[PDB]
């Protein structure tokens, strides 16, 4: 049964001329679709739809040649080709009846136009700070109407298009942000200055793309009211309010977040530095300012931080991006009280890695079909179910023969899932140990949740842990039909690594003075004063392992033969991963790899 | 030599059942399952079986048709053969009238041991086990945390497992009725192929009058409480 | 008439649960000429009486037998001895590994009234109603014990709140039946 205080959760609200089914709300978020796969586009949002959740959205939509994000990619409303597109997507979230946004978007500087080598217009002439090798132009006041108009066009095109929201999106700090903010708006004349002055240009926009679709289409702003970088940029207390203040009647909605575009992790907080709820500190004081309905994410995936957030009148919806990709059903199972069916969002941000790259589709870690919905059409929630009396065996319970299990049983197989460890999750369980990435268990747990429950419902199929590792004997002579092995991998053992493809001479951890990520991560094996990490890797493993150990104490040098922690970059933790390997004072060795191991000693080299 | 592992199939409910009459619990939201103390009984004995060189395990259960399930799952897990011993009339034995009625399949049966759940998942009487000693008129133990018996002593050494979780330990003259606690082992695990050659195995059918019994012996006629009302609370 | 309660100790010591029943006993007496008594068993089981002479016990009758601790054989014995010869309405005794050990068989030879792990008890009428708990505890379940002059019951541990103060218990002494149990404690762990 749903829990009746939950019920809130399902009250309708009014946005401008338009109304919000219930309280779930999707916002914009890329997913490596934009109007460039309109099959997969329709097909992701759609689900969510059909999933219950009362709007969705395209990913940020630009809205001329001159903000082209290439190599990212971002949607596009430039031509009658786009609305074509994009409208796949329209009726596909109509015919489930909720609403379809599209996320009005010009970022100036911050779009290197590597596809449509146009140039890009300003507030003052910049260079970002993320793309630094892309300036703008300075817009004079004819420059401000052309661009302006420019959201008009583009607001025309997304009726056509059958949008029932429009955003002038002004969050990770694109054009109307930037205007706004002193940090990168250095004029004088009248769009310049006064906060009057600053906001003028958004304050204008707003207005212009009322006028234009205002009566069919609610108007939203997403904004970001703190910079979280403080004087100097937007403070909530500062400038956020007071331009909520002078914005709030051209708004249906606010849309809030908090950060820039370098580092939007801040907005799209890693699990492995921010919990859910995160943003609300800041959320909150849109309330206390707004007049209109306010939503503001944080990776809310549960019911209960849901009403609390509402009961306690600091949002009046709920924003979720992650969430939803995790779990386009969360909604329905909210309704239909099934708490232990949703599918956790565990905020690994690897499906901003992917588009963060530059062009490959979004993937994610829990939900596989993520990407996956309209080219292989899987539904997250329905499975060819079986026509034979066929039988599984599967060795090993971890991520990959945890799913292969849940799927197979989901399809109506019959099962025998067996590991030598005690509990579901193969190597996640150290992983998940590792300091931060406590949330990341989730991803264990949501299996260990659905495959006891899918036992109940096959009665042949079977779970075995604490098992004796299967032979090959014992695999043959099983009896399954079929067998799928999923036996994981180890840290190599003996220096083998991506540079040599071969043994560092003296390398090998069954030595007293020479540590895998295992026997560190087990605890039992004793780990001296000085410690070095070799690092060939480029994403989380060193990085953290350096967290703990100097959390316990030891000194510690990161030799590294690649850029370290790259991939990190990529799903916006690096920032705070480094500031933290500062401030636990670890020395880090660039450039260097390591040619022979000695007790006590190795020898190392610039790889330049 | 024979060991006789006193096995049964509990219920479970799943969410939100309802209430039927006020009595008992509605029959659709109901899921049935080898109680799992059986586990770690039936284990004790193929334990007890393979340390020697020769062990009848037998499992059996009172019940109906649906029970099968759970017996065939001994066959796989272990067990030698599986008796089920029914009749309509049974319907609402009581604990102590499963004493009984066990009681009189364990004497056709004579074995050397007779092992019990400590309780069931379902209904935690925490009495079937005992009642059967005490027909029987066997020495008993009960909670038990661990055996040393070997096939055909006159005596074995138990461990009590107290509250809290001091052990006691326990010199028990054979034959005698135990019932198993948790932990007491690691119950194994049925391969496919071992499943499969357990479907082709026999359960023995037992009748009441197989067993000296009569309609006018069970069912909560004679048990020795009786319902008033099932609510949840 | 009487309700008869079963204490329980171990190692030296006197358990909780034991003035809980009391507690539960007292409770459920139907009026204040009906009385308490209580029964501690053990060759050493007099070293009990101060701690059983407290407030509800009108009788503590102490049973030596061959065990210092819990005997199973020597308590079933003892108790269907107290049952006999006090002819209670209910006993009471606690739900413990202990009780596990035989509260059963003394019902099952009888047919007494049983049930276990009891957390609620009540008059209705002359009707006696325990509690208990059906499907891993998600109901309650409702039992009573027709035309049953005895009723066995063990009583769920940390339910009953005890009386408080000391007490003025008749303090009798009888022997256990010299029977030799079929079992033998050896040592704790
Ligand atoms: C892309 C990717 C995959 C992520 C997950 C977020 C995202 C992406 N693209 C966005 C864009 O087109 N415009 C925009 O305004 N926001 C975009 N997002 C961020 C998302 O909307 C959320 O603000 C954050 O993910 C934080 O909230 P939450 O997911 O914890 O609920
Ligand atoms: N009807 C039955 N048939 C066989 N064994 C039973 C039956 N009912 C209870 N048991 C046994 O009693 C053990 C303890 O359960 P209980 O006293 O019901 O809590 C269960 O494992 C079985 O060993
Ligand atoms: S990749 Fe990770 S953080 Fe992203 S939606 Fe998926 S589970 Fe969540």
């Amino acid at each position: 049964a749903r829990d009746p205080k939950h019920d809130i959760l399902f009250e309708p609200i009014q946005i401008g001329p338009k109304t919000l089914r219930n309280r779930f709300y999707q916002v914009p978020h890329c997913i490596g679709a934009g109007s460039d796969k309109p099959g997969f586009q329709s097909a992701h949002r759609s689900v969510k739809a059909e999933g219950g959740w009362a709007a969705l959205n395209t990913e940020y939509c630009s809205i001329n040649p001159e903000s082209d994000d290439t190599h990212r990619l971002s949607a596009r409303i430039w031509d009658e080709g786009d609305v074509r597109n994009l409208k796949a997507m329209t009726d596909e979230v109509h015919k489930y009846g909720a609403l379809a946004g599209v996320e009005l978007w010009y970022g100036g500087a911050h779009a290197p136009n590597m596809e449509s080598r146009a140039t890009p217009r300003g507030p003052s002439q910049y260079a970002s700070e993320f793309e630094t090798l892309s300036y703008c132009k300075e817009m004079d006041l004819s420059d401000i109407a052309q661009v302006q108009q420019f959201y008009v066009d583009a607001a025309k095109r997304s009726r056509d298009a059958g949008f029932d929201i429009v955003y002038v999106y002004g969050a990770h700090s694109y054009l109307p942000l930037q205007f706004l903010n002193p940090y990168y708006n250095k004029r004088t004349d009248k769009y310049g200055g006064s906060l009057e002055n600053r906001a003028r240009f958004w304050l204008e926009t707003l207005e212009k793309v009322k006028h234009a679709v205002g009566s069919d289409c609610a108007i939203a702003t997403r904004f970001g009211v703190d910079t979280v970088y403080g004087p100097g940029q937007i403070e909530a207390e500062v400038d956020g309010q007071k331009f909520v203040e002078m914005a709030d009647s051209l708004v249906d909605m606010w849309d809030i977040t908090i950060g820039d575009i370098a580092e939007w992790g801040e907005d799209a907080g890693p699990s492995r530095f921010y919990q859910q709820g995160h943003t609300i500190p800041w959320v909150k004081l849109v309330k206390q300012v707004s007049k209109k309905p306010v939503l503001g994410v944080g990776r809310y995936t549960d019911p209960e931080k849901m009403i609390e957030i509402v009961t306690k009148g600091y949002a009046d919806i709920i924003g979720c991006a992650r969430p939803s990709i995790a779990d386009p059903f969360l909604p329905q199972k909210v309704e239909q009280g099934r708490y232990d069916d949703i599918r956790v969002c565990i905020g690994c941000n690897v499906c901003i890695s992917r588009w963060e790259i530059g062009g490959p589709p979004m993937i994610c870690t829990q939900n596989a079909t993520a990407g996956e919905e309209y080219r292989r059409g899987w539904h997250p929630e329905k499975f060819r179910q079986t026509k034979n009396k066929d039988s599984v065996l599967i060795v090993g319970a971890g991520p990959s023969g945890s799913e292969a299990a849940r799927v197979l049983m989901e399809s109506g197989y019959t099962v025998h899932l067996t590991d030598t460890a005690e509990k579901i999750g193969g190597h996640l369980n150290q992983v998940a140990a590792l300091p931060g990435l406590g949330e990341w268990s989730y991803h264990r747990d949501y299996r260990e949740t659905q495959i006891t429950k899918l036992l109940k419902k096959n009665k042949e199929s079977q779970l075995a842990l604490g098992q004796k590792p299967m032979t090959a004997d014992d695999v043959l002579q099983y009896g399954a039909d079929k067998v799928i092995i999923a036996t994981g991998a180890r840290w190599n053992t003996d220096g083998t690594n991506c540079l040599t493809h071969d043994p560092i001479p003296g390398a090998d951890a069954s030595l007293p003075d020479q540590l895998t990520p295992e026997q560190v991560m087990d605890g039992k094996k004793k780990i001296g004063k000085r410690v070095v990490i070799l690092n060939a890797d480029t994403y989380f493993m060193a990085p953290s392992l350096a967290e703990k150990l100097a959390t316990a104490g030891h000194e510690v040098t990161i030799v590294s033969g690649v850029h370290l922690a790259n991939y990190m970059h990529f799903t916006l933790e690096y920032p705070n991963m480094m500031r933290r390997l500062h401030e636990l004072h670890v020395e880090e060795l660039g450039d260097h790899f390591c040619s022979r191991i000695e007790p006590g000693r190795m020898e190392i080299y610039n790889i330049w | 030599m024979k060991i006789l592992v006193a096995v049964k199939q509990t219920a479970a409910l799943e969410e939100d059942f309802e209430i039927r009459d006020g009595m008992d619990v509605d029959e659709d939201f109901m899921m049935y399952d080898l109680n799992e103390w059986d586990d770690f009984s039936l284990e004790e004995a193929m334990k007890i079986k393979e340390s020697s060189d020769d062990v009848e395990v037998v499992v059996v259960s009172v019940g109906p048709d649906r029970v099968d399930e759970s017996l065939r799952k001994c066959l796989a897990k272990g067990a030698d053969r599986a008796v089920r011993v029914w009749d309509d009339a049974a319907e609402g034995s009581d604990a102590i009238v499963v004493g009984r009625i066990l009681t009189e399949v364990i004497k056709k049966e004579a074995p050397d041991m007779v092992f019990a759940g400590v309780q069931s998942s379902d209904q935690a009487y925490a009495s079937t086990g005992i009642s059967v000693a005490s027909y029987l008129n066997w020495p008993h133990a009960a909670v038990v945390a661990d055996l040393q018996y070997k096939p055909g002593d006159n005596k074995a050494v138990i461990r009590r497992e107290l509250e809290g979780g001091m052990l006691q330990e326990v010199e028990i003259n054979c034959p005698a009725v135990l019932t198993i606690q948790l932990g007491i082992n690691k119950p194994r695990y049925a391969s496919l192929r071992g499943i499969k050659q357990a479907a082709t195995k026999p359960i023995e059918e037992v009748s009441l009058a197989d067993i000296g019994l009569s309609a006018n012996d069970v069912g909560a006629a004679q048990s020795m409480s009786r319902v008033r009302r099932m609510y949840i609370p | 008439s009487k309700i008869l309660v079963i204490a329980e100790h171990r190692r030296n010591d006197l358990r909780p649960v034991s003035l809980e029943l009391i507690g539960a006993a007292n409770g459920l007496k139907k009026s204040g000429e009906d009385k308490v008594v209580v029964a501690v068993i053990g060759s050493q089981a007099d070293a009990f009486v101060p701690a059983l002479s407290v407030n509800g016990v009108d009788e503590l009758v102490v049973v030596k037998g061959s065990s210092i601790d819990f005997d199973p054989d020597v308590f079933e014995a003892s108790v269907s001895a107290l049952i006999a010869a006090h002819n209670p309405s209910v006993v009471l005794l606690p739900h413990s590994v202990d009780s596990l050990g035989y509260a059963s068989s003394l019902a099952s030879k009888t047919g007494y009234g049983f049930a276990t792990d009891v957390y609620i008890v009540e008059y209705q009428g002359d009707e006696l109603v325990a509690t208990r708990g059906g499907y891993n505890q998600k109901v309650n379940v409702e039992v009573d014990f027709p035309g049953k002059s005895t009723v066995v019951l063990t009583i769920r541990p940390s339910v009953f709140k005890p009386l408080e103060g000391a007490g003025s218990p008749v303090v009798s002494n009888v022997d256990a039946p010299s029977v030799q149990s079929r079992s033998q404690n050896k040592d704790y762990v």
